[PDB]
């Protein structure tokens, strides 16, 4: 029962079952780029205010 | 306490009229079974300060 897993889990008893421990991890990269010589046909519209 | 009279009831005196204040809150200074950096975190260890 969840009152009974402290007093096994706090003050250390293994009790009976294991787990497996999952975190998020988050890590700036630095990408390079490339492309060919056409690849973007792109436009450009008229101004307005 | 100062004791007061035969010493035959003084485990008596001391049960009975400490009974309501002993039982219901519990002690601070049973923390032995707590670990050692059980000791240090400050979940469940409010009396670290």
């Amino acid at each position: 029962s969840p009152v009974a897993l402290y007093h096994q889990l706090k003050t250390g008893l293994h009790p009976g079952f294991g787990f497996t421990v999952v975190r998020q991890d988050r890590f700036v990269t630095e990408n390079v780029l490339f492309s060919e010589r056409a690849s973007e046909a792109y436009f450009l519209g008229q101004l307005q205010v | 306490a100062a004791p007061a009279g035969p010493g035959a009831d003084m485990q008596q005196r001391f049960l009975n009229a400490w009974r309501q204040r002993l039982a219901h809150g519990r002690v601070r200074w049973v923390a032995e079974c707590q670990m050692t950096a059980e000791q240090f975190m400050q979940p469940d260890n409010a009396n670290l300060a």
